[PDB]
């Protein structure tokens, strides 16, 4: 009943659409029929046997159900069948009296603070169609020729108001759609089966802003003018937060604000004509781009001329605190009116920039602002450029990822099929070329890195006189040797990880070890791919500067274009020494730094290792099992201490130093202290919903550690060596026949240890190894790495899904009830042919590249694609589809090395999902898999001091107001109970904005540890501080009128 | 003398034609039973709509207590098959003179038949 659309079941084959309209009107009433279409598996001469028919009124359909029912529906001796559709032949609601044809359709902003609009562009005789279903509304512009859709969804708007236009308080002749997102564009491209009604044989694509002015992109709000309507508001009733008062604007016009460059919702730079600074205009406007002042509000001369002379630091203060206004600002002179060096430390202590991030949307662009985070290497030798580094990200409206149809779609023309470029796909061109500019700036494209090609993210840099563009790329290396558009890329970009800055080593100590290569069957095995050997005065030189006591016995390291993990050895020449298949590209510079040294966390167990070890001969009991006692052991963490700590000691750092660790061990009643108890029940509930997420078993029989290997040559072709610290239930009983106690806080495994990754689609992964213990391996002192032999049949890493010693994190577990009789061969390695080109690099293949990575990137989908064929049929994994699906996942995963396309068929689409996904709106099915079993299970288990108080109050809600927070434990803990419509869809920006906000909070508390230091000074004096704060906090009489915080004492 | 009798609903026909000139096979679900049935019957002598609920029996011999191989007046679509494979919720295979009848029940509900034995199809449409 939702919809009009009804699927007749059988029809004759020989009928034409005009038969069955002609039928249809016979026995129904007379043309009662809207779309009328029969699928032909052919082009125009092979109808297939249904057909889908639309109704114009549901009694209708109703009507034409009861006859079939009856079975009184006979067109040439067949008995037509109906049954319900699954999507409508033409988006066009039911109800008459949604249809508004020939009005009025004005765009605009709240441009004055008082009841005034202001009118841009104005179209007439527009077509307006409110689709409830659909929840959202469509808008048919006709502008020369050719018409134009604007779809404008029910959460795009956020509040419905009502006008008037003949001047008359009580009749309504207008409404409000104040719009927070923007609205999608689309336009018209230019029969025997399909009657259709009407001239709808045609496809609708998205494009850019297609008015002159561009009055749409720069507009946040939507007025229509309609005629009075006694039932109008009825109609008008249904979209989301409908206000039920009268209002009345008034016409201003505004239509010297018109920008005919392509980044139109900016300011015009030549209305100021003065040396007004570039960091408040940037605030500015992204202060206008946010839904607090309209774009008018802001362009005044009275504002200007207020803001140009005054103290930048209040300045600065002022603007971020109209930033954190809650609501919409109409006055901003009244309120500014009512309202009234350390770079470098940062960076060299803990890396911390301010980094600018915009948002290029087809409609418009957003400027979030100088957002805190991680600085990377480019900035530490150009760091008085702070302000010039800008990060672009490509998103839609919803700022969400851009779909694959909205950039060249496909078309077919001649005898071939040939991609048709959209307009989206010229405008990004545009916007990367020609560059984007923000006041007395233009950022030009320099590079990007692995992780922002899978999140359409680049690097932008404003030229300056001192340094351009050209002179960064120069001086990062000469890029000019490599000839493959993606390998060129990924060198200019590998340079942008967070890393820590040490000493500086020249270019005449370096050694040039040969390598060892082997080759049978035919086919290339490198066992030294990233491998490489450090000495211990070098171990001892650079864990000073980082704070690190115990010297790792491996720790990935890059420096000069080169990269990949270092081990330690004890017979040393010197202090660095290099090989030979290192060297990436030639570079001016050999500065050293490190990423990560050692991290000895417990394993977890993810989906693809249950899905791929399911079929060995693991049963469902074990599994189930270990579940029942995760969740028991989950439980019992609330009302008994002693589990927290053995909790908080095995599922997140062996070794790690907190508050909450400290008193976990030695608190009090988990009643009391609501500080941490509260905390406690958040982590609980933030672990049981990655439960319900995804699968992550907690094994303390094992490790995740980096590996590599020895100058030896005794290990042979299944002999590894396995060695990791002592947990805490390692340490209580280390008696055990697969455990061998070699030290107090190491022990060496002789057990059955597997070697898994986290992507991994392949049945032969699985390669069973026995770790063996050599006292000469003991005397070399390895420690946190697996060791891996150097001669054998093909290397280690190349088993493992064909990786390299590149510091890659390796799953390691000593367990002994696995089954190691089953073995299977694993997959080729061999990549596709590097594409070579004839001709240096114009910066212009590299657009093309980088804007071609949003298309045919079908990266996240073939992982569902194979869990969801390997949970569906028996047998999982061996069958030729699993096979398909692997190959096609290592051709993805190497389309960021070479321009190669996944090419997903469209008959590998699953088309169905389980229960234990998100994904509400696709049809849900019923496993019976052991994940099925596995959520049920969850699912049945689950069913002066003053002063600094006031300021760091006021701090906190400052930050929770900035990043939507609305109470204390979803800022602290960064997990945000609250999603929005893209932060839910993806995993990888909602990690980075927490990371984000975790390094605010920390800079915040690193700030209170100032202020705390700075403001006593004597040891006693301030334990008495801070018991006076401690007491004065616990007292409820002492709490004001606002809301005080009672997470400023504990700082330790 | 009737080892299986129930109300049988049709749920729809396999060629859905009024007068295709052609043998049709019906698909009826049984009421309180659940047992789902293919039968091919003429609808050109005998008519049988969708949604139509008829009665069904099954019984050895037509005649009373005994004498295998006066029930006529009771049903009006009388046939006589064998039955050619019992092998399956256990299903019936028989076949009257070529027309195909496979009853899929309950294996509780279906005990009493023997392979290769005669047996009638009482049937009446209320």
């Amino acid at each position: 009943t939702n919809r009009s659309t009804v699927k007749i079941s059988n029809v004759p084959q020989t009928i034409v659409a005009d038969e069955l309209l002609r039928f249809l009107e016979l026995h129904l009433g007379e043309d009662t029929v809207f779309a009328l279409e029969i699928p032909t598996t052919r082009d125009n001469w092979k109808p297939r046997d249904f057909a889908r028919v639309q109704f114009t009124t549901l009694e209708v359909k109703s009507r034409a159900q009861l006859l079939s029912s009856q079975s009184k529906l006979l067109f040439k001796t067949h008995n037509l069948r109906l049954s319900e559709a699954y999507d409508d032949i033409i988006p066009r609601p039911v109800d008459p009296r949604k249809r508004l044809d020939d009005i009025v359709l004005t765009v605009g902003f709240p441009e004055s603070d008082e009841k005034r609009f202001c009118a841009l562009e104005k179209w007439d005789g527009v077509r307006c169609w409110i689709l409830t279903e659909k929840r959202r509304v469509e808008f048919w512009v006709w502008e020369s020729g050719d018409c134009y859709k604007i779809e404008v969804r029910f959460e795009d708007i956020i509040e419905t108001l009502s006008c008037c236009v003949n001047g008359d308080a009580s009749e309504i002749d207008a409404f409000l759609l104040k719009l927070k997102y923007g609205p999608k564009v689309f336009k018209r491209v230019t029969d025997r089966y399909r009657f259709c009604k009407e001239d709808f044989d045609f496809m609708w694509i998205r494009t850019t802003d297609f008015s002159g002015s561009k009055s749409i992109g720069t507009s946040t709000c939507f007025c229509l003018e309609v005629h009075n309507g006694s039932t109008m508001l009825d109609i008008f009733s249904g979209l989301p937060y409908y206000r039920e008062d009268t209002l009345s604007l008034t016409y201003v016009d505004g239509k010297t604000f018109a920008s005919a460059a392509q980044i139109v919702p900016l300011l015009n730079a030549a209305i100021l004509g003065l040396e007004f600074p570039y960091e408040i205009l940037f605030q500015l406007n992204a202060l206008v781009h946010a839904q607090k002042i309209s774009l008018f509000a802001a362009s005044d001369m009275e504002l200007i001329k207020i803001l140009r002379g005054m103290s930048l630091e209040t300045a600065l203060v002022i603007l971020k605190k109209l930033h954190q206004q809650s609501s919409i600002c109409y006055d901003p002179v009244f309120f500014v009116k009512t309202q009234m060096a350390s770079a470098y430390k940062r960076l060299t202590e803990q890396n911390i920039m301010s980094c600018q991030r915009a948002y290029v949307t087809p409609s418009k662009i957003y400027l979030l602002g100088p957002e805190l985070e991680t600085a990377n290497y480019v900035v530490k030798n150009f760091a008085e450029h702070v302000s010039d580094f800008m990060r672009v990200t490509f998103v839609e409206e919803d700022w969400s990822k851009l779909p694959a149809n909205a950039l060249s779609v496909n078309s077919k023309e001649g005898y071939f099929v040939k991609p048709s470029r959209t307009n989206i796909y010229n405008r990004v061109l545009s916007i990367l070329g020609e560059g984007i500019t923000v006041g007395p700036k233009r950022f030009e494209f320099l590079a990007f890195s692995a992780s922002q090609l899978r999140g359409n993210s680049v690097w932008m840099f404003a030229s300056n006189e001192k340094v351009k563009a050209e002179d960064i790329r120069e001086w990062m290396g000469c890029f000019r040797k490599i000839r493959s558009i993606s390998k060129c890329a990924a060198r200019m970009g590998q340079l942008f990880s967070a890393s820590r800055q040490t000493l500086i080593v020249r270019a005449q100590d370096v050694e040039q070890i040969p390598d060892i290569e082997v080759t049978t069957d035919g086919a290339d095995y490198c066992f030294s791919d990233g491998i490489g050997k450090i000495s211990l005065a070098f171990a001892k030189q650079v864990a000073q500067k980082c704070g690190l006591s115990h010297v790792p016995s491996a720790f990935q390291i890059r420096y000069g274009g080169y990269k990949g993990v270092i081990a330690v050895d004890r017979s040393s020449f010197r202090k660095l020494s290099l090989r030979d298949s290192m060297l990436k590209f030639d570079s001016n510079n050999r500065m050293l730094n490190v990423t990560r040294w050692t991290e000895s966390m417990p394993c977890f167990l993810n989906r693809e290792i249950i899905c791929l070890l399911s079929t060995l001969g693991i049963e469902d009991a074990m599994f189930e099992a270990m579940q029942a006692v995760h969740l028991s052991m989950l439980g019992n963490m609330l009302e008994d201490r002693d589990a927290a700590l053995n909790v908080l000691q095995k599922l997140s750092g062996e070794n790690s130093k907190n508050l909450l660790v400290k008193m976990l061990l030695q608190g009090y009643a988990p009643s009391s202290e609501p500080y941490l108890s509260m905390m406690l029940r958040v982590h609980h509930e933030s672990q049981l919903s990655e439960l319900k997420s995804r699968c992550r078993i907690l094994v303390p029989k094992g490790r995740i550690l980096i590996g590599c290997m020895d100058e030896m040559g005794i290990l042979e072709y299944g002999q590894v060596y396995v060695r990791v610290t002592l947990t805490k239930a390692e340490l209580k009983s280390r008696d055990q026949s697969y455990f061998r106690k070699i030290d107090e806080e190491t022990s060496v495994v002789i057990g059955k240890v597997v070697v898994t990754k986290n992507p991994c689609l392949h049945p032969g992964d699985i390669r069973v190894l026995d770790a063996i213990y050599e006292v000469h391996f003991e005397e070399k002192g390895y420690l946190d790495c697996i060791i891996f032999p150097q001669k054998g049949e093909r290397p280690h890493p190349n088993e493992c899904s064909g990786g390299d010693l590149d510091g890659d994190q390796f799953f390691v577990s000593w367990d002994e009830k696995i089954i190691p009789s089953e073995m299977d061969p694993p997959m080729d390695y061999a990549g596709s042919r590097p594409r070579l080109m004839d001709h240096d690099v114009t910066l212009e293949e590299i657009h093309k590249f980088f804007v071609d990575y949003m298309i045919s990137d079908t990266l996240g989908v073939i992982s569902t694609a194979h869990l969801v064929h390997a949970d569906r049929d028996p047998e999982k994994a061996r069958s030729q589809k699993c096979l398909e699906l692997a190959n096609l996942h290592s051709r993805a995963v190497d389309f960021a090395k070479t321009g190669a396309p996944a090419e997903m068929p469209y008959a590998l689409k699953p088309r169905e999902f389980p229960d234990f996904l998100e994904r509400f709106e696709k049809p849900t099915y019923i496993s019976e898999s052991v994940f099925g079993k596995l959520y049920r299970a969850v699912k049945s288990s689950l069913a002066t001091a003053k002063a600094h108080r006031d300021m760091y109050g006021e701090k906190l809600t400052s930050l929770m107001i900035y990043y939507g927070a609305a109470n204390e434990e979803e800022i602290l803990t960064g997990i945000l109970k609250t999603k929005e419509m893209y932060l839910a869809r993806d995993n990888r920006r909602y990690g980075d904005m927490k990371d984000r906000i975790t390094l605010s909070v920390k800079d915040l508390h690193k700030e209170a540890m100032g202020w705390f230091e700075k403001s006593c000074e004597d040891e006693q004096q301030k334990k008495k501080l801070a018991s006076a704060w401690y007491y004065v906090t616990y007292n409820p009489n002492h709490r004001d009128e606002k809301l005080t915080f009672l997470s400023f004492p504990w700082i330790v | 003398i009737i080892m299986f009798e129930d109300i049988f609903v049709v749920d729809k026909l396999d060629p859905d034609g009024k007068k295709f000139d052609k043998v049709t096979r019906v698909e009826a679900r049984s009421h309180n039973l659940e047992m789902f049935m293919h039968l091919d019957v003429n609808t050109e002598v005998y008519p049988l709509a969708v949604g139509d609920k008829f009665t069904l029996a099954m019984a050895p011999t037509l005649n009373l207590d005994g004498t295998p191989d006066t029930l006529a007046d009771k049903y009006e679509y009388i046939m006589h098959g064998k039955l050619y494979k019992i092998s399956e919720k256990a299903e019936l295979y028989v076949s009257f003179g070529g027309l195909l009848m496979l009853l899929q029940g309950d294996p509780a509900h279906i005990s009493h038949f023997e392979l290769d034995q005669r047996l009638f199809l009482l049937m009446r449409k209320l």
